[PDB]
């Protein structure tokens, strides 16, 4: 089923690590997990075919940033490719550069894309070269992102938008797709705007373009060159497995190859509406400080229209 | 999680539904989800749904109502993965009942052992193994002649622990250092790493495969030659065996990666090695025919085992065609001045390199090695310091430092060998229970001549049989008996004969004269009859005739190699018999192992079927189980780990069965272990009618049922006394008997839970 | 028996402080100070065998008192070192019952007897008698299991760090006591 | 009840009675190096030593040996019990 | 799981070597003094308790900043190496 | 002192090394079979019980003529060296 990618090492932890692993097994790809010492018990370690300790001796977070140890493990284990997930090293130039150099497929865009979009300014720049709106401080805006996919063969699709406006102290809390309270016309101006930018730089794999909206204008603010936490809600309204798509793209296929099954832009539609809620140990009765300890009872839920993507809640 | 499914309603646990933009997509997600599910406690129908979903007629989209009842591939299921459950069954069993033959005690808290830090993807030097591959046996020999330094064979992975730790060192602990060994010790002539008592001890006591050890290691150390110790006549086995068995064993040993065969006879009878030697030549490998040292050539009183003796035999062995001449001082009897003279003379006499092997029993090992080195010896056997001394080999680093300022040096890297040594320093603690050799010089061996190993061993039996008080008597008798036999070379198996008879003569108040007088009325141990029968070769100088006559009792001693006289084994027949017993196709290796150790081979199979490949466990777990609240990591294969934790240990029911409460990779698991060694009364759950409980205060006369018995309503479960007047507790329904909380005898009160009857 | 403590390594000229001339000067001052027997106290078992031959030889050429050698079998070369010393003329050596010999103790009295009994120069000992005594210690040692904590096998590292027989086991204890058991190698390097 | 300080508290083992050398009753201790000292003092012993071709032995079993291996814990009771035998069986030692 | 204090109390746990939140005895000896209570905040290096080793007092410290959890020993208690003494949550 | 049989039973004694009426285990293992009852008469050398040592059966005999007294073990029981097994009165 896969051309070059026979084994993927998932260089992350938690929820997104499990998501990737699940997409890999669906495509018959072998998985390799990494865990910090501190994460010796994280359940994502039990979801992969192989697991290896990383960052021995480093601090909890630094251990998942140990590029060279990750490369050692990638190579040791026979990993054709690395999925960096979100956060951690997913947006880190040295890490992409460093994979490319080792002939290890980086399941993401090219290093130069992380470069032009690692900076808050050189992004502004690229948005100007694209000929799309930007800010020159905005009143009561909606915060609205557009999902982009793009293959190595110059095809580039969008998967409509997500409304990420519900925030607490500027951190996302509930995400809704699509943005129910805007017009079809505005939706396209924004969506086409993000395609324009992402084609303009020949963007590769999954990425997201963020916009602020006031009434009927919108203004570019950011590109995240990675999967996002809320991609879930987009898969739900469009039908398109984003994480499999990522893998397919990086292997070398093209969006519409019948196996990858991504429709033509005209044939991509919105079906229904979806909401995401992130369940965390942040205690609202204690200033949202994360609780700790053993989870003695954990019982999730089910039924029609329900999706669960488990982090370290088992 | 924690539900009790009952037999009354449908069985349904959960409806799993998956979706795609296409059927094809949905099928992949169903596949993943069925596999990713974990359900334990009860069997499920998942193996079957997978078969359906994977079938290409399912994927095609074209199936009809008679798809299943006519696709019989759907009902062939794979061999279950229950490696976890097995591992838990092993651990729970040693934790509750202890490991056999050692005192049962809390598992200690151990240091993690110091592993040498090797740069990642570093570069193993070629060594002596490459020379063999390119230029064969003669190439290695020529090479050896060129070297001014003395060369080192390392015995740490075989004779060293055979001597100090009852050969109990496990493959896991050996693999873990092998990589480093390759990188850090590339200049060794060889690694003695197989043969001796390791073959049977691996199977019999470690529940692991010696062939796997040899083969895993071969890859791990590709630069240095592997050496083994072979008893000529009987290989590594316990008998005599027909020639084709010996040749097959050797052939496989050679394929599997053994490069140098040290071949000896326990009586120095050259005929007894002739098959083996020839087989080694034919495999393209190195032959190290060996002469066993005994007596004391510095003492002319003693006229049997003299320097001319060793010289004659050195020549015959070159004539018989050995690449390297080995001198095997099994008991550490070769004093230093005699080493100088012996090695000197033998160098004047034969044109092959010489390989010396002593034991540091007396404290003079190194000194003896320094003498040997001054006289030209080509190769000597040493061990890591932490596994050296006493009845082991002298220290490899000890030797390096003792010679580094002499006329003649060793090629070793002290620092490297010290770093390796640390690993063994640590790991040795795991084997405390087998570290029983009193580890200090014993110069008495110059009187009695008991080999390194058999001293600790023979003492054990003496103690076992109530003679621990009289060990000195037995050591004196051991000496007497060697004289009674006309003075023989004592090493396995000649040594056993001398120990068997020594024990017997002490046990039965028998002197030497007592045996000459009343010998025709006395029944001597089987090994002694066998010895005089000729069943382990012919002693130099031959049997003493009067004593032979008394022991055999008219029996007619053969005068040839017992392998000449034996029906060759039929490998095709034996392989089929075994296949039957194992229930699948055995390897050429399984077969030879079954031939050599039929019983213990099958006991090994029985064991790994019950508990899986327990080889993989860390040694402290292997011998001691788990502490409450401990977590271990069990490496099944690189990258594939069982994180196992032990939470608690259930109270026993009547037959001793406890439930052991584990978490395995996040999954709570409950396994039943019968406590064999048991030194609060449960009441019923009034709600549950599967509970059968006592009605009044009294006792249990008789329990009439066993766990798993089928019952029909009204049937007799047990009988309870109430002031001596018997009354009979019956089944309240049809069902199956479960746990039984009481025994004939037990006193009981009303409410007391007695028996459980599942529907 | 005024004694000179052996340290360093006189077979190594890199090392210029504790040399054979050093031991010779001090041997004389000590005879001057008025010692009946000159003792050489190799507390750490550092005196290799060839250096023993040379050292004892030289010191015999230099002073007219008998010489008493004392080493520790820490490295595994104790006996060998004693045999060298014996070849060069040493008058007296310190040994112990086999069952209390080896490792950080003295070499075995019976070990020595048997190793020399066929050389140019012998010891005056009765093997059999010393073996019978030895049995007593073989047995009694078990009483002290709880204090028998020296890892009893050669440690050639003492040639790097130079920790005496006793203080190795001891210093390790404190290292362990104070939470540094994991880092004992660091401490030996620091020593 | 409370254990001995500084060691793990554990059941007392069942020990062998140790092998004491059999000495004839009222046997006869050889003079040795101690007599030389008493008669001829330090110089006498020194001169004696110079005469000996064999190498002489000081036995460290009762001091440095157990200082090294057993934390110097060997007790006088265990030492007295072998001393008689020592005198009879090891008379040729230079010193103890 | 609920925590109930047993008012009327009439086997020694060893450490989980893996976990550094476990503070365990280094050598055989006893507990002179426990210097902390459950829930106390500590800074790396601070004094948790004091353990005797043949009468010569030595002081067990916090291996990091954190919060004190369960305490398995009391002033008096006799201890062996490996014995779990105190737990310090991060 | 009166002897009462406890019908309802829900620490291992070692031997008194001094006393030869005590018969104790030689090595670590278990009890296969007890061949005698209390009050049985024995002649020196007779079979008292059989003890396993790594599966290889070995037989504990009477060290003299006498009478069997108390029996501290049963078929099944696990045993260590020094463990008092049977008592044989003269
Ligand atoms: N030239 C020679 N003659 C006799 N024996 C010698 C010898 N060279 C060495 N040896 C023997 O070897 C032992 C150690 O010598 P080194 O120097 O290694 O002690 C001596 C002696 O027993
Ligand atoms: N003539 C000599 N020249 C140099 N070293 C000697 C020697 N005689 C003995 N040695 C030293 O003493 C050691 C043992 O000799 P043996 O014979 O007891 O090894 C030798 C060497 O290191
Ligand atoms: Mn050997
Ligand atoms: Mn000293």
């Amino acid at each position: 089923m896969m051309n070059r990618i026979k084994k993927v090492l998932v260089a992350n932890r938690g929820e997104i690590a499990i998501r990737v692993m699940r997409a890999c097994t669906e495509l018959k790809i072998k998985t390799v997990a990494i865990y910090s010492q501190e994460d010796t018990g994280s359940f994502h370690r039990y979801k992969s075919d192989e697991a290896y300790l990383v960052g021995a001796g480093k601090k909890p977070i630094d251990a998942y940033l140990d590029i060279e140890n990750i490369i050692e493990i990638a190579k040791e284990s026979g990993a054709d490719a690395i999925h960096p997930g979100y956060g951690f090293l997913s947006e880190n130039i040295e890490f992409a550069r460093r994979c490319e150099q080792e002939g290890i497929i980086f399941v993401g865009p090219k290093s130069k894309h992380l470069d032009m979009f690692g900076d808050k300014i050189k992004a502004k720049e690229q948005a100007l070269l694209a000929d799309i709106p930007v800010i020159p401080c905005v009143m009561n805006p909606k915060h609205i992102e557009v999902q982009i996919l793009g293959d190595t063969h110059g095809n580039i699709v969008h998967l409509f938008e997500r409304d990420c406006s519900i925030q607490r102290r500027h951190q996302k809390v509930v995400e809704v797709a699509p943005c129910n309270a805007i017009t079809s016309e505005l939706r396209n101006r924004i969506c086409d705007a993000a395609v324009k930018l992402m084609k303009n730089v020949d963007y590769i794999n999954a990425g997201t373009v963020e916009f602020l909206v006031e009434g009927d204008d919108f203004y570019f603010i950011e590109v995240n060159p990675r999967v996002q936490v809320e991609h879930t809600i987009t898969e739900m309204i469009t039908g398109i497995d984003i994480v499999q798509s990522q893998l397919f793209i990086a292997d070398g296929y093209a969006l519409h190859d019948q196996l990858v099954a991504i429709p033509k832009q005209e044939d991509i539609h919105i079906h229904g509406s979806a909401i995401q809620s992130r369940i965390t140990t942040e205690d609202p009765l204690n200033n949202f400080m994360p609780d700790t300890g053993r989870v003695d009872t954990y019982r999730s839920t089910g039924g029609f229209g329900v999706r669960l993507d488990a982090g370290n809640g088992f | 999680q924690g539900t009790v499914v009952t037999p009354f309603y449908d069985s349904l646990l959960v409806k799993l539904c998956t979706w795609g933009m296409t059927f094809e997509q949905a099928t992949r997600k169903m596949r993943r989800n069925l596999i990713e599910f974990r359900i334990r406690g009860v069997k499920t129908n998942i193996p079957f749904l997978l078969n359906v979903v994977r079938h290409p007629d399912f994927a095609s989209g074209n199936y009809n109502t008679s798809f299943i009842d006519t696709t019989p591939e759907l009902f062939k299921f794979p061999h279950i993965r229950d490696r976890g459950t097995k591992t838990l069954r092993y651990i729970g069993n040693v934790t509750v009942n202890g490991f056999p033959g050692i005192k049962h005690r809390d598992k200690p808290v151990y240091a993690e052992p110091r592993l040498p830090k090797i740069p990642y993807g570093s570069q193993i030097s070629p060594g002596t193994k490459q020379i063999l591959d390119a230029k064969g046996p003669e190439g290695v020999v020529d090479w050896v002649k060129k070297q001014e330094e003395v060369l080192l064979t390392d015995t740490t992975l075989r004779d060293a622990h055979q001597s100090l730790l009852a050969t109990r060192v496990r493959s896991k602990d050996i693999f873990q250092i092998a990589d480093a060994m390759a990188h850090l010790l590339p200049n060794m002539f060889s690694f003695e790493m197989w043969g001796g008592a390791t073959f049977d001890v691996a199977y019999r006591f470690l529940n692991e495969d010696p062939w796997v050890r040899l083969e895993t290691l071969r890859k791990q150390i590709p630069n240095v030659m592997f050496q083994m110790l072979l008893r000529g006549a009987n290989a590594v086995g316990y008998k005599n065996y027909p020639d084709n068995v010996i040749r097959e064993f050797v052939k496989q040993s050679a394929q599997s990666g053994v490069d140098v065969f040290r071949v000896f006879d326990s009586l120095n009878w050259i005929k007894g090695m002739e098959v083996s030697i020839d087989a080694v030549r034919e495999a393209g490998k190195i032959v190290e025919a060996a002469i066993c040292y005994t007596g004391d050539i510095d003492d002319d009183t003693r006229t049997k085992y003299t320097i001319d003796y060793y010289k004659d035999m050195a020549k015959e062995l070159v004539a018989q065609g050995t690449h390297i001449l080995g001198i095997k001082d099994m008991a550490g009897l070769l004093k230093p001045q005699a080493a100088y003279r012996l090695i000197g003379e033998l160098k004047d006499t034969v044109d092959v390199p010489i390989h010396l092997h002593t034991h540091d029993t007396s404290g003079n090992g190194i000194y003896t090695y320094a003498a040997a080195v001054s006289a030209g010896v080509d190769i000597v056997d040493v061990a890591s310091s932490a596994m050296s001394g006493a009845t082991s080999q002298p220290s490899m680093t000890g030797l390096y430092y003792g010679l580094v300022n002499g006329n003649r040096q060793t090629n070793l890297d002290a620092q490297n060998s010290q770093i390796i040594n640390h690993y063994w320093e640590d790991v040795r603690h795991y084997y405390k229970d087998f570290d029983n050799a009193l580890n200090s010089p014993q110069t008495e061996v110059y009187i009695h001549e008991m080999p390194g190993g058999q001293y600790t061993n023979l003492q054990q039996q003496a103690i076992a049989v109530g003679l621990g008080d009289r060990w000195d008597e037995v050591k004196e008798m051991y000496t007497v008996v060697n004289q009674m036999f006309g003075d023989i070379v004592k090493v396995t198996p000649s040594s056993k004969v001398v120990g068997d008879l020594a024990l017997f003569m002490v046990q039965n108040e028998l002197s030497e004269e007592d045996v000459y007088e009343k010998g025709d009325t006395i029944d001597f141990p089987d090994s002694v009859i066998e010895f005089f029968m000729g069943e382990i070769g012919q002693p130099y100088g031959g049997f003493p005739e009067k004593l032979q006559k008394l022991v055999l009792k008219g029996r007619t001693p053969l005068t040839d190699r017992p392998g000449a006289l034996m029906e060759p084994v039929n490998f095709v027949e034996v392989k089929a018999e075994l296949k039957e017993k194992m229930g699948y196709e055995p390897t050429e290796k399984d077969v030879i192992s079954y031939i050599l150790y039929p019983k213990v081979f099958l006991d090994y199979q029985e064991m790994i079927n019950k508990y899986g490949d327990v080889t993989v466990l860390d040694t402290p777990t292997f011998y001691k189980g788990m502490r409450l609240g401990e977590t271990i990591e069990v490496e099944l294969e690189k990258g594939k780990i069982l994180l196992i934790k032990l939470n608690s240990i259930g109270e026993p029911i009547a037959d001793g069965t406890r439930v052991i409460y584990f978490e395995l990779n996040g999954q709570p698991r409950e396994i039943n272990i019968q406590d064999m060694n048991v030194q609060a009364r449960r009441k019923i759950d009034t709600t549950n009618p599967e509970h059968v409980g006592a009605t009044m205060t009294g006792s249990v006369i008789q329990v009439v049922v066993k766990k798993g018995d089928s019952v029909k309503k009204g049937d007799p479960l047990l009988i309870t006394e109430a002031m001596k007047m018997e009354t009979t507790i019956q089944a309240p329904f049809d069902g199956e008997v479960s746990s039984i909380y009481v025994s004939d005898g037990d006193t009981i009160e009303s409410g007391d839970l007695l028996i459980e009857v599942n529907r």
